[PDB]
């Protein structure tokens, strides 16, 4: 791992024993703003929409 | 040699397991498990178990010693 | 009474450490020593076993010593070391009884009113424990029948604990048989089965051969023990058992036809796509 | 003079199941015993058997070997046959790994003051829990020798670079103030064919024939989920997708219908039935 690739704020992970980063791991997002991104789109389609 | 790795693995969940919550699978073969002792770890995921068990947020349980989610 | 006696893996490699000891330098038939253990409701638990010096006559059969302060002193040791275990009883390695083996209970019996011996044989049998916990009975009799010391038998099974458990995986890890019914472990215990009826029966007959011709006495009771057990025979042939066994046969083999049938395409499968892929690497070879 | 990696600590299988029993008891806490063996040469450490030292308050410290106890035991195992000398100590540390703390290593030189191969022996009770026993052997390293000479121990052969050194031992001073040495376990038959008992199954156990009314549940539950399965390995096969199928292959790898949860029920169904019919023959020719 770079010192360059650990922004701040980036959730590292940190070993055991001597507490070295070895991974950056995925940004950390407030759960329940999870919630909010659509992971399954819906079925509406604009051919639905008339007028 | 297979069925005892295959045995291996099963002993493995061995019962005295500290429950937790799932908080997201960085990848296939680890995930972030936020141990009910107060602190978040990550850990390695077992092969065995079903990926579409590991809801959003759900209780898994880790192995006592080495955390991995079993 | 003792219902039962479970001797922990320890008990037994230290009994087989004794009897290498001991004979390892001179030379002495049988190996007594003091069985540490706790009393469950009438499950004992044997956990921990020290030797004690003893000297018998085999000729005399009477001459034998026992240390006491010895024996007092190697209990204190261990109850300092642990004091969960009291004692209860003694094994000697010896393959059989012995004829002073009553004075060493009553000795025993001294230390611990419920006193089991566990034969413990050092000696590899394939077929049966290598525990056989023995108690002293004195009874009427009931049946008009001189009574004597004796020794009544109770049910010996091997059992562990954690620490031990984990010591014997470690140790058997290279000689030690999957866990989980493989067809070949099955046959091979069906086969193991076989032979320890084979042996039992065996057994059996000797000892009808021998009260038959009077070398051993009819005991009067077990023998019609032997009796119920020739009761309880199943009795196969019948039209009805016989006509169910078949039904149940033949769902079975039903079963195992289904898996057949999977088991073919399965494979014929696999030998399709094996193909296709060798033709495919040939074709793109030129 | 040095001390060859190939040195090697020969734990009898008493001696194993001992120091796990006496480490498995303490725990919470921390419990120490002498460990009774031969130094039969410069490149072995032969131990026995070994006697636990009562528990005290001192804990695992020069003064946990109480002289009396320690005497009056070996004087007495002496009368039933093991004249054999003290090799070195064990003591148990529960939750952390094999390695020496301070403590330690002022016990460790205080044996070593006796003998100079006093091996002493670590061993976690917790962490030992399944076919994994992490018990380590620990010896000291010279300090002074740390500049006088270089290492501590010739490697004269290959016999002990065949292990690897722990991050745990290495960070509480493994190769700097401790080095340990490899653990061979001197099993034997008689004490192989002994404890291969502990399971031995019964042979009743290979005639019994199971119950037919749980057996035939069985068969019915298995025989449904792999008609669920025929379904599953069905819309896989049929479907045969061609877009790069060695990447679909690949990208649908998840111990899943094609024949994972596929023929091993096969295999399952096929190995209960075969020995249910096997056992139920076996019994009506046998029985009568």
């Amino acid at each position: 791992i770079d010192i360059n690739d650990v922004t701040p704020n980036c959730r590292v992970a940190l070993r055991n024993d001597s507490y070295t980063l070895h991974k950056i791991l995925p940004n950390k997002v407030d759960p329940l703003v999870s919630l909010m991104m659509v992971e399954k789109v819906p079925d509406s389609t604009y051919e639905m929409i008339g007028g | 040699e297979f069925l005892h790795a295959q045995e291996e693995v099963k002993r493995i969940q061995s019962i005295p397991l500290v429950i937790g919550q799932f908080l997201e699978a960085v990848d296939q073969n680890t995930a972030i498990v936020g141990s009910t002792t107060g602190s978040n770890y990550y850990v390695r995921i077992l092969s065995t178990i079903d990926r579409e068990l590991l809801k959003p947020n759900a209780s898994v349980a880790l192995h006592k010693h080495s955390n991995a989610l079993v | 009474a003792v219902q039962k006696v479970v001797v922990h893996p320890l008990v037994l490699l230290s009994v087989v450490d004794h009897f290498n000891r001991i004979g390892k330098v001179g030379n002495q038939k049988r190996v007594v020593g003091v069985l540490l253990g706790s009393w469950q409701k009438k499950v004992l638990d044997v956990s921990n076993s020290f030797a004690v010096p003893f000297d018998e006559d085999d000729k005399d059969d009477s001459v034998w010593f026992l240390d006491h302060d010895y024996l007092e002193n190697m209990y204190g040791m261990f109850k300092k070391v642990n004091a969960r275990e009291r004692i209860v009883g003694w094994y000697h390695t010896g393959p059989k009884l012995h004829k002073n083996d009553i004075a060493i209970n009553e000795l025993m019996k001294r230390y611990c009113p419920n006193s089991v011996l566990v034969i413990i044989d050092v000696k590899p049998k394939d077929l049966g424990l290598p525990t056989e916990a023995y108690i002293s009975v004195e009874e009427v009799h009931d049946d008009g029948t001189p009574t004597s010391k004796t020794f009544e038998h109770v049910t010996s099974e091997i059992g562990a604990e954690e620490a031990e458990e984990v010591g014997v995986e470690h140790l058997l890890r290279d000689i030690k048989d999957t866990t989980v019914g493989t067809l070949s472990q099955r046959i091979t215990n069906q086969v193991h089965g076989l032979k320890g009826l084979n042996s039992k029966l065996l057994d059996i007959r000797s000892y009808l051969e021998k009260v038959a011709t009077g070398k051993l006495p009819i005991n009067h009771q077990i023998i019609y023990q032997l009796q119920d057990v020739f009761n309880l025979l199943p009795d196969v042939s019948l039209q009805e058992f016989v006509k169910a066994f078949y039904l149940k046969t033949n769902d079975q083999m039903v079963v195992v036809y289904l898996a057949s049938l999977i088991r073919s395409v399965v494979a014929l499968h696999n030998l399709i796509n094996n193909k296709i892929a060798n033709r495919d690497a040939e074709k793109k070879e030129g | 003079p040095a001390v060859d990696t190939a040195e090697q600590v020969y734990i009898s299988s008493l001696a194993l199941l001992k120091m796990l029993k006496h480490g498995r008891a303490g725990v919470p806490m921390e419990v120490m015993g002498l460990m009774l063996g031969e130094f039969v040469d410069d490149y072995t450490v032969r131990v026995i058997d070994v006697f636990a030292m009562p528990q005290s308050g001192t804990g695992v410290s020069v003064e946990a070997v109480d002289p009396v106890f320690q005497a009056k035991m070996l004087d007495m195992l002496k009368q039933t046959g093991r004249p054999e000398m003290v090799v070195g100590w064990y003591h148990s540390h529960p939750g952390f790994g094999c390695w020496l703390s301070g403590v330690d290593i002022n016990t460790q030189q205080s044996f070593e003051a006796l003998s100079e191969r006093a091996v002493a022996v670590v061993v976690d009770p917790i962490q030992s829990v399944k076919g994994k026993v992490v018990i380590d052997a620990f010896r000291l390293i010279n300090a002074n020798m740390m500049v006088l000479g270089h290492e501590p121990r010739q490697t004269t052969s290959n016999l002990g670079h065949l292990n690897k050194p722990s991050i745990q031992a290495l960070i509480h001073g493994l190769n700097r103030h401790y080095y340990s040495i490899t653990i061979n376990y001197r099993k034997n038959e008689l004490e192989q064919k002994m404890l291969l008992n502990l399971h031995k199954k019964s042979w009743m156990e290979g005639l019994t024939l199971q119950d037919y009314s749980e057996h035939c549940k069985h068969n019915e539950s298995v025989v449904k989920e792999m008609l669920e399965l025929a379904k599953n390995y069905n819309k896989a096969v049929e479907e045969e997708d061609k877009m790069t199928p060695e990447q679909l292959a690949i990208k649908n790898v998840g111990k899943q219908d094609p024949k994972r949860h596929l023929e091993e029920h096969v295999d399952v169904l096929m190995t209960s039935n075969i020995v249910q019919c096997l056992a139920a023959m076996l019994d009506t020719v046998v029985f009568k």
